[PDB]
């Protein structure tokens, strides 16, 4: 009858690291291996209230008394130095391969059918579209999240690392390569064939992705943000904590992985908003909206269940989405 | 033949269901009086980052916080379960007598 | 009864095996009859020579440890006992369960008389403490403080103040000295008004049931426990007559054949363990006797509390 | 009549230790005695929901409202340093000997028959296949569990430790020695004779096993995972802890031992699924399955109860499995 396996855990292909951000100057990007790290430091902020009032707090004497006792905070802040305008964000990406094989699966007949379905996909169309879009999200520095939104010039250098050194070095202009069109190129196709052979298992692919962003001297850079402890007084609050591995600001690894996954231009809603990150019930956190809702038949789960259990193979776009979720990994399964 | 809910009858005095604004967070009263103000030796616990409150998840309803409390007491702390067992046995013998 | 002219403080006395069984219904801290009888024995032994009248005791209890144990699989407690000597045939004697408790109380004694003038204050304070060191307080020996950091001395506070600010000042000076404990008072008006409330709730109520209602922790439906004003313990507040008063050489096997014997029975009242700065006058909170022997009703309480 | 002993406790032979993982750079593996440890640090994660819904939570308004409140965790994560591409997993292994003697056994006639049965095995065929497969699972770095799957180059160094120092030093290429074929070698057979002399009780064997793995600069290593307390909120949740002995990530000793026991290529199902760990009712919990189910006459208990009690010795593979369970240890016997 082939019901769904009760547990299905897929390991994560495309493992990035914590993206260490350091600083320096443009035209000395080629000597950027002794560049001093962007350090997370503290500063004390004070604001009046700016939030909406709920018609109980709109008394003018109460509003004046509320702005007379303001909230005093400390925030973790990371800036470039006042003699450095280029932010170097460096991580390493390891494309693993063996995407359809689960890390845990009860129903062995389901595992055989799922491996047969993914192998049917790879033989019909290998990881060529997916690797083209992953190579784009490396090529345009989408992993620079807010460090990219006002940068004068972004340049991404991607180095394929063999036995100990660079086997093949790419160098991209991340502002000519946009954040929304997965166009064709000559070097992006070479990087895409590399990531394609990595996802197929045909080779060890360890990339070193280094991105340089002309922001400006002293400007704020944006490492990934932690969550807070909140035990003491509201003056020493520590309202914002920033990530740092060892006295050096850093973006979390899964933030880089989410920006790499932003390949999904196939959702049923409009293409004017661009690609979203490949998630089951494909959801963007900022917009608060789950595209690929299960009411439409286009989430990861009804597509995977129609493809594997009852052989309703979707369109080539939706099965690109399904195999992108299998590359993404997860805990898919009931209780 | 003493059932489980008759043991829960005397085990429920060892829990305390404190009201928070989100929901109901259960706890454990070591003195067995439901977290009384004077005779109540409530068990407070140390968590990850400065957590000093009741051992217990913030549940939406008291029916589920008390159920998670009773499940914790049945899984882990079997001395209070033996207390409630002997209380239930003495109650059954009392109704056999009076 | 009569107001104390001075207020003597015996400091923290360590009692090693005091009677934990206060009464047939209550255990824990010993009865206030123990402390009032101790202060009458202090009067009887040293007060008739200093020409003073030690009357009224305030009980503080800095430290309490009962020699109890909680048995396995049981919610309640039992008493740790002592191994008595054998019989004349070599068998173990029948065990009589007595509760022992290690106390650390400090007593405030009401002192009034003409001996306050004839003697220094520290002299009569030292004399009642050196007499109390050879005594016992609820059946337990008063540990006499050898070779610690410093011995706790006395202070006989003359309650006659030249000004009300000086009187409040040295009440504060004494309250700070007897602070880590909890003064034990008698709240029988609270017991009677709780009985009245329970009688408006349900008719034919006894104040034994109202005393129990102040003892329990009642769970209430919407669940919440019923809060209480204070600690509200049950104490034995004296004795009630069972027999008519027998003549001295008439009853058999009495203590002495010169005192009228009368079979009595406990009278359980309500107490309240409160801290000594909640009273705002330490010349209150002193436990006196009230006999009225023609009716029975031999009892102790702290009148002039509120 | 020789009924089975009601208690039967075998002490574990092949005692490993906890596997301390430190980090550094390749091509100075030979100076890796002062390599800095891998430390288990915390990071914050936020994600939307990806698990399946149960047809009651498939309202689109409810799905959007649930992804507007995404779950906040902190997770213990262990990474290599950002200038180190090699993970050094180091443990020591003691091979004891006296495999058939139980540590607790009621029936002395059963204990005599069991010792005679095991001694008949060792006289007929010693610990020569078992030690060969244990030497393979040391030689291929199977104890590198998920640290091995994307590793560029793995090398295992095994040192026999005599009176104070290395009496004999091996060095293996753990990717040439596969994870599924127990082939033959000249150095693997020397390690097999050493583990055979240990298991037979003819000599004290203590091996210091070190495995290096080219992972990449700053990539994620995977120590063994602890279980958590679950006493508080769901924002500072601490949803993942990792094992560490003293400010230094580690794998549990039973995980290393489970990798070393993965010698069982004799289970009645298909051997193209690879070797499994030697367990009674031989079960991989990740696949949710029990090979050697007791209906087929091939679990440890029916084989032992036919070998000792009624003297029906199985084939040599199944008695290799039985003696591998006695080397494994366990608490056998009814109540």
């Amino acid at each position: 009858i082939l019901s769904t396996a009760s547990v299905l855990a897929f390991e994560r292909k495309l493992d990035p690291s914590d993206a260490l951000m350091s600083a320096g100057a443009w035209a000395q990007r080629d000597a950027s291996q002794e560049w001093p790290a962007v350090t997370v430091r503290e500063k004390s902020v004070r604001g009046t209230i700016s939030n909406r009032l709920k018609t109980k707090d709109r008394d003018p004497a109460k509003l004046d008394a509320s702005i007379q006792s303001p909230n005093l905070q400390t925030v973790d802040v990371a800036n470039l130095p006042s003699d450095a305008d280029t932010l170097k964000v460096r991580f390493t990406l390891r494309v693993l391969g063996g995407a359809g094989t689960p890390s845990a699966c009860n129903d062995a007949a389901y595992r055989d059918k799922l491996l047969q379905t993914v192998a049917t996909y790879v033989n019909d169309q290998g990881f060529a579209e997916l690797a083209r879009r992953y190579a784009h999200n490396l090529a345009n520095a989408r992993f620079l999240w807010r460090n990219r939104v006002g940068a004068e010039a972004v340049e991404v250098r991607i180095n394929h690392i063999r036995q100990g050194e660079v086997a093949r070095a790419w160098r991209f202009d991340a502002l000519a390569i946009g954040l929304r069109d997965f166009k064709a190129d000559a070097e992006l196709d070479a990087l895409a064939e590399l990531i394609a052979s990595g996802l197929s298992g045909s080779g060890h692919v360890l990339l070193e992705v280094v991105a340089f962003a002309r922001i400006g001297d002293g400007q704020e850079v944006f490492p990934s943000q932690e969550l807070i402890l909140d035990k003491g007084d509201k003056k020493g609050q520590k309202s914002k904590t920033l990530y740092s591995v060892r006295d050096a600001a850093a973006i979390h690894s899964q933030k880089i992985g989410n920006a790499l996954r932003t390949i999904d231009t196939w959702y049923p809603d409009e293409d004017g908003l661009g690609p979203i990150a490949v998630e089951p019930y494909g959801s963007v956190t900022s917009q608060g909206k789950a595209y690929r809702q299960p009411k439409q038949k286009l989430d990861f789960y009804t597509l995977l269940d129609n493809w594997v259990l009852r052989d309703e193979a979707p369109a080539v776009e939706q099965q690109h989405y399904v195999i992108a979720n299998l590359i993404r990994g997860g805990v898919f399964g009931e209780a | 033949t003493i059932s489980k809910t008759d043991i829960d009858c005397y085990l429920q005095t060892y829990v305390v269901i404190d009201p928070v604004s989100n929901g109901w967070q259960w706890g454990i009263d070591e003195n067995g009086v439901g977290g009384a103000l004077h005779h109540g030796r409530v068990e407070m616990v140390e968590g990850e980052n400065g957590y000093f409150g009741l051992r217990g998840a913030t549940h939406p309803t008291e029916k589920e916080a008390m159920a998670a409390a009773l499940g914790y007491l049945w899984k882990c702390r079997q001395d209070l379960v033996a207390i409630a067992r002997n209380d239930a046995i003495e109650a059954e013998k009392y109704r056999a007598k009076a | 009864v009569t107001d104390p002219e001075a207020l003597l403080l015996l400091p923290r006395l360590s009692i090693q095996n005091a009677n934990a069984i206060s009464s047939p219904l209550t255990w824990g801290f010993p009865s206030p009859g123990a402390f009032t009888g101790f202060v009458h024995a202090l009067q009887r032994r040293v007060g008739i020579s200093l020409d003073i009248e030690l009357d009224g005791v305030g009980i503080v209890c800095h430290r309490f440890e009962a020699q109890i144990s909680q048995p396995a699989g049981k919610r309640t407690k039992v008493f740790n006992l002592t191994r008595n000597p054998l019989n004349r045939d070599g068998s173990t004697a029948a065990i009589v369960e007595e509760g022992r408790a290690h106390l650390e109380v400090s007593l405030l004694l009401g002192v009034h008389g003409d001996g306050l003038d004839d003697h220094p204050a520290q002299e009569i304070a030292r004399q009642v403490q050196e007499q109390a060191g050879a005594m016992r307080l609820a059946g337990g020996s008063i540990l006499p403080w050898c070779n610690e950091r410093f011995p706790a001395p006395n202070a006989e506070l003359l309650m006659l103040g030249g000004s009300d600010e000086q009187r409040r000042k040295n009440q504060r000076r004494l309250t700070r000295r007897l602070l880590p404990g909890f003064a034990l008072v008698s709240r029988e008006a609270l017991l009677q008004q709780h009985l009245e409330t329970l009688r408006t709730t349900l008719p034919e109520a006894t104040t034994l049931d109202a005393l129990l209602d102040l003892c329990r922790i009642n769970f209430e439906p919407p669940w919440q426990v019923r809060d209480k004003p204070g600690w509200l313990v049950p104490i034995p507040a004296g004795y009630n007559a069972l027999s008519p008063l027998y003549l001295p050489g008439e009853v058999r096997n009495a203590r002495d054949r010169e005192t009228p014997l009368r079979f009595v029975e406990n009278l359980f009242g309500l107490g309240e363990w409160l801290s000594p700065h909640r009273v705002a006058a330490l010349s209150d909170l002193l436990w006196y006797h009230h006999a009225e022997p023609d009716k029975g009703l031999y009892r102790w309480s702290t009148p002039r509390f509120v």
